[PDB]
RNA sequence: AUACUUACCUGGCAGGGGAGAUACCAUGAUCACGAAGGUGGUUUUCCCAGGGCGAGGCUUAUCCAUUGCACUCCGGAUGUGCUGACCCCUGCGAUUUCCCCAAAUGUGGGAAACUCGACUGCAUAAUUUGUGGUAGUGGGGGACUGCGUUCGCGCUUUCCCCUG
């Protein structure tokens, strides 16, 4: 597995931004991620492409469908870097 | 294997990871078993097994009322096919209070069963030789001399010694086998006479075993001798003891007092054989 | 019919006069030549529809797998 | 496959064009299996922007949509292995 | 290979984000490793404030965005 | 794969009969070939060599397009490398 | 692919979503990650030395 | 990370969430293709072939030169053992003498073993007329090999049945039959045929 | 790979498939050219429809940022690591 | 677990009139009956028909095999 | 921590430059002096891949020297980043046994044993990254429509230019 999986992985549990293919943005709690960056997460502020933004509970993502994620900062202190 | 679809046999560990993942469901779960429970408690499998009673569905257990043991209602209900109350089965050798807390959570009104040729120690002939690890070739050859019976076992302890000290008698113009079926044929068949083995199937009753090595545990030693067969002509198992084996003495004493068809002041008296070990 | 399969549908096909359309909206007629465990597409006296409607005589075409959209008979 | 003929054209210069527009002019300082494309003084040209200078670009080979190759490039011999 | 972590979904009713800005909504009754989906008692949450009821159906693991339990989990 | 073992130039045989026979012989004769490509231009040219891709190599092209009334557009190019995912379909010089 | 744990030391050979998380829910696991940023706040002091 | 005392975990604690910005690129499906994809058939320009280049261009770069040579030489070989072949006939040869019928053949001898050594060994077999060890016409080293003409055919059949692999000198021996007057077809290794398989690959 | 290491740690200018810009600290990769990048800030070019004036260009700080190779096109060195001589 | 492999075989089984959404393609469905699939989920449809959705007009096709990448989403009658 | 034992979870396979040429050496080639070649060396030419050595040069600042008359660059020192001829090496970083060279416990040469750095190839171009639904169908400046209008614009039809 690659170095920048490992650290996606070190970030479950964490608050993550995400944005989708679509342009969503979606932040929360990760509770889960898997080697594919398919990702389960918890306590999310969605916004919408407009501006819009909502409140979900539990929500999944496939890994596929994903641009990029923040991370929380700390995590570049991980031992590889 | 699993993707394919009546019973379902496992180990605690294997089990609980499987369930937590969703590998696997108890839907149609009616029959649970949990067998030699009180070594799953010695392995520390208690809260594993706790855990695995939490995924079956809590709506086929049986009412704890007398009800429970009434035969004509459970019988009407075994016979209710498809739908009936769940069974639960432990089997265990003994009953600390670990296994009866599986009980009380497990079962509802159990019947028990109680059974009782178990226990070789009292039955079989037992001898013992001190001696340094230097001395065990020449005596076990001296004794080899002395003429036997075939097949007999010899018992070593790491699978090296059982291949070297079959070669040396081989050496010594005798016919041994080292330890699959073929090898049982030929001793019974009387081909080969000595089988070389460690602690590792089905045999027949042998008149002699040798423990060229002792066993790091009693209960070993107590499968071992138990070779010479479950019943007719007693036999013999003669143990080479050395001080690498002090921590077996105090058991391996008892064994011994407590054979009735065995006569040791060198053991029964040594200095490391008066208190458990640890 | 049986269970009548995409390889054993094509298998079928070849030989045959077949019309192919892209993802893309044109649409290619001719003879189904030969497929590939990829389906990709060779065909013969291949002619191109666009939008609908006859756009022009070709040839002799590969079609790039990715491209296809489905396929069928005459 | 035909990478390998891609991976012997170190030093040579090329000029990529992207499936975004971008042209890329420079030279090859390696190409990998999966056509990821490295390259040394270098004129990127984004569509409709002016070009810029850079002493150095790494492309991620899926991005590729040709390279034009110097008009004297030995083919045949390359093409050999 | 290895298969999605939607044992937690299984069972629930779902709100789905689809491919061509298409959104639907259901119960989650399976899955495969590529993240294909069957959904039950399905509804299609057409752009139009319109919603039509298509129940059993499989959706394409491709095609899925992110999905939202509705009934948390 | 159907094929496990790791001896297959069955690709070979594939190459001489499947649909990428188009290529092959195209090599193989010299011919002209016009393939209509991705970024929507249309390239014709030889081709030197292939790859199961449609990665090709080509020699004198000519890429074909069309801008805005719609005007004609084109260049030569004289030796490229094709990326094959932007082939959508590569068709033989008929006569 | 092989999985090499940077906080043990120590290697996966044959690496499974099931075996990674039976390993990073370990007894020795989790000590050495304790230890690896308390080991970290100590980088801290180093900084008051100055 | 995860279950950590939260003293430390705390230390993982998100920046601020990220200003809006709208999207840079409209939605895949809810764009507008100004100009979509076109199809090819507007294009069938190409050439008309009476200007179009023949086929043949490519082929061996070193690899031409080289596998000419090897051609060569396989060729021109078997030109010189057919000339070779021309000239060899052992019913012509001064050599060669008596009964081809009653004549061994012996090789695999050890060089340094006698013509005496070789008749004793093989006149258990019966009484020898002749024998004809061969040495090179050049250096007038010995060859290896003998023809031993006997008496009687009964006798060199029996060293036939009997001597193969015999050790003179240290050295296995190999018997056979003369061939070279007696077999259809018959060629030396030197000529491309022979027997033995000690140098087949 | 020593292409790609050689640049580690450096400050990369990665031009994504939207035609964003990512400049950040080059940390770490893989064989998807997924990326890890520290500080990284997004730069992005609006184009005016108000006025044939001068574009706008809009940074916003992402700071520590995995992203997926699918979409990365190009990178170039935008800067030396940030330094820890005086 | 009803999978959804399954699920398909027993639309082929039960002749369901099966509707397909497409994938990048929102304006046009496909419909027909599942006689044939592969593991790429490439159908073999009996009577399929082009659906759109301004014209509210059907394109009758015939046997058709429609390829994987396309499918977003499978629907009864 | 180390070694083993049991249980549970897991489990692809294959490799180590390539291709030519070698007149010479070994293989002392079974037919009257001889195969050719193949195989193993040796030498060498291509495809070249990673190291060694760093001559020279590029860049910028501290200290030192310099008040100098040129028109052929061109004082010294020290340090961050670079580039790099000639000439070498052949593959790699760790372990175990045997044989020999021997300045003989050193320092070499020849074999294997199968061992990790997720090295490479592969049913890997078929839904989650490495063979495309991210295509690349402009922005602006003047002439030149209507419709709504809050008169700022939104939609819509053109012409001529600038420009990526
Ligand atoms: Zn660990």
């Amino acid at each position: 597995i690659g170095v920048p999986i490992k650290v996606l992985h070190e970030a479950e549990g964490h608050i993550v931004t995400c944005e989708t293919n679509t342009g969503e943005v979606y932040r929360g709690k990760l509770i889960e991620a898997e080697d594919n960056m398919n990702c389960q997460m918890s306590n999310i502020t969605v916004t919408y492409r407009d501006g819009r933004v909502a409140q979900l509970e539990q929500v999944y993502i496939r890994g596929s469908k994903i641009r990029f994620l923040i991370l929380p900062d700390m995590l570049k202190n991980a031992p590889m870097l | 294997r699993l993707r394919m679809g009546e019973i379902v046999i496992a180990t605690p560990g294997r089990l609980i990871d499987v369930l937590e993942n969703r590998y696997l469901v108890l839907s149609r779960c009616t029959y649970v078993v949990l067998d030699e429970a009180d070594r799953m408690i010695d392995m520390g499998f208690e809260p594993d097994v706790q855990k695995i009673l939490e995924h079956m569905p809590v709506s086929n257990q049986k009412p704890d009322t007398d009800e429970a043991e009434d035969p004509e209602k459970m019988l009407a209900n075994f016979e209710s096919g498809k739908h009936k109350y769940r069974q639960t089965v432990m089997f265990t050798a003994t009953m600390p209070p670990a296994v009866e807390r599986l009980a009380r959570s497990y079962l509802r009104r159990p019947a028990v069963v109680y059974i009782g040729a178990g226990k070789p120690h009292e039955r079989v002939e037992q001898k013992v030789f001190l001696m340094s690890e230097s001395e065990k070739r020449k005596k076990l050859l001296a004794i080899l001399e002395q003429g036997f019976d075939p097949p007999i076992i010899i018992f070593v302890n790491q699978k090296k010694g059982c291949d070297v000290l079959a070669k040396s008698l081989e050496k010594m113009g005798y016919n041994a086998c080292t330890l699959r079926e073929f090898a049982l044929s030929n001793l019974k068949a009387g081909a080969k006479d000595i089988l070389v083995a460690t602690d590792v199937i089905d045999i027949q009753d042998v008149s002699m075993v040798v423990n060229y090595d002792m066993a790091k545990n009693i209960e070993d030693y107590i499968h071992r001798i138990g070779r010479t067969g479950r019943a007719g002509k007693s036999g013999v198992a003669i143990t080479f003891l050395t001080k690498e084996d002090s921590a077996v003495f105090y058991e391996l004493k008892q064994a011994i007092l407590e054979s009735p068809v065995s006569s040791p002041p060198e053991l029964a008296n040594h200095p490391d054989a008066q208190h458990k070990p640890g | 019919s049986l269970p009548l399969n995409p390889k054993p549908f094509l298998n079928g096909l070849t030989g045959k006069p077949v019309m192919v359309k892209l993802k893309w909206g044109m649409e290619y007629k001719g003879y189904l030549v030969s497929v590939d465990g990829y389906m990709n597409m060779q065909l013969a006296n291949t002619e191109e529809y666009i939008d609908g409607a006859l756009s022009g005589h070709l040839g002799e075409v590969l079609i790039r797998c990715n491209n296809v959209l489905y396929i069928r008979g005459v | 496959k035909l990478v390998r003929f891609l991976m012997k054209l170190s030093h040579e210069t090329v000029t990529i064009e992207l499936k975004n527009g971008t042209q890329v002019h420079g030279t090859i300082t390696g190409v990998d299996v999966s056509m990821n494309t490295h390259l040394k003084a270098v004129k990127m040209t984004l569509k409709n922007r002016e070009p810029v200078q850079l002493e150095t670009l790494s492309i991620r080979g899926n991005n590729i949509r040709y390279f034009i190759l110097p008009d004297s490039l030995p083919l045949d011999t390359l093409l050999v292995d | 290979a290895h298969p999605p972590e939607l044992k937690k979904f299984m069972d629930k009713k779902l709100s789905l984000k689809l491919n061509g800005g298409r959104h639907v909504q259901g119960i989650l009754r399976g899955f495969d490793p590529f993240m294909n989906l069957v959904i039950d008692e399905c509804v299609e949450m057409a752009t139009s404030g319109q919603q039509n009821n298509i129940g059993m159906v499989v959706i394409r693991g491709n095609s899925i965005i992110m999905l939202e339990a509705l009934e948390r989990v | 794969e159907m094929t496990p073992e790791e001896l297959q130039k069955r690709e070979e045989e594939e190459f001489n009969t499947g649909p990428l026979s188009v290529l092959t012989q195209s090599v193989k004769n010299n011919t002209q070939v016009l393939i209509n490509c991705r970024n929507n231009k249309k390239l014709l040219g030889r081709v030197k060599a292939f790859d199961r891709h449609c990665n090709m190599v080509l020699e004198n092209v000519k890429e074909m397009w069309t801008e805005v009334k719609p005007v004609n557009k084109d260049r030569y190019i004289s030796k490229m490398f094709l990326r094959g995912d932007s082939v959508i379909v590569v068709l033989r010089n008929p006569l | 692919p092989k999985f090499y744990c940077d906080y043990c030391d120590t290697y996966l050979t044959h690496d499974s979503p099931s075996v990674r998380k039976t390993h990073c829910s370990g007894r020795k696991h989790k000590e050495n990650v304790k230890d690896y940023y308390q080991k970290w706040m100590e980088e801290q002091a180093q900084s008051l030395i100055d | 990370t995860q279950f950590l005392p939260p003293n430390l975990l705390a230390l993982f604690a998100p920046r601020d969430p990220i200003p809006y910005l709208p999207p840079l690129e409209k939605l895949p499906h809810e764009k507008h293709h100004n100009q979509p994809y076109c199809g090819i058939a507007p294009y069938i320009r190409e050439f008309e072939d009476p200007r179009d280049a023949p086929p043949p261009t490519r082929a061996e770069t070193r690899e031409e030169r080289m596998e000419r040579k090897r051609r060569e030489k396989i060729e021109r070989r078997q030109q010189e053992v057919e000339t070779e072949l021309k000239m060899w006939d052992p019913h012509n040869d001064p050599n060669a003498q008596g009964d081809a019928f009653k004549t061994l053949f012996v090789a695999r001898v050890n060089y340094d073993t006698t013509e005496s050594k070789l008749r004793r060994e093989f006149e258990v077999y019966g009484p020898i007329k002749r024998i004809h060890m061969v040495y090179s016409k050049r250096s007038g080293k010995p060859r290896g090999y003998a023809f031993i003409e006997y008496e009687h055919e009964r006798d060199m059949h029996s060293a036939y049945k009997h001597a193969d692999g015999k050790k003179i000198d240290g050295r296995r021996v190999l018997v056979d039959v003369e061939r070279g007057r007696t077999v259809k077809g018959w060629r030396p290794r030197r000529l491309g045929g022979g027997l033995g398989g000690t140098r087949r690959g | 790979s020593s292409k790609m290491l050689q640049h580690i740690d450096y400050r990369m200018r990665c031009i994504l498939q939207d035609g964003r810009i990512f400049i950040g600290t080059f940390k770490a990769f893989d064989k998807h050219m997924n990326l890890i990048l520290c500080d990284c800030d997004e730069f992005r070019k609006i184009k005016p429809k108000n006025s044939k004036q001068a574009e706008r260009e809009e940074k916003r700080v992402l700071g520590l940022v995995l992203l997926r190779g699918e979409n990365l096109v190009s990178m170039t060195v935008e800067g030396p690591p940030p330094k820890d001589t005086g | 677990m009803v999978q959804p492999i399954n699920l398909i075989f027993r639309y082929l089984q039960n002749r369901s009139r099966i509707q397909v959404w497409l994938y990048e393609q929102v304006n046009m469905r496909i419909e027909g009956c599942i006689i044939g699939f592969d593991e790429y989920m490439n159908l073999v449809l009996d009577d399929a028909e082009e659906i759109h959705s301004k014209t509210k007009s059907r394109k009758q096709l015939g046997r058709i095999m429609l390829k994987g990448d396309n499918i977003t989403l499978l629907q009864s009658v």
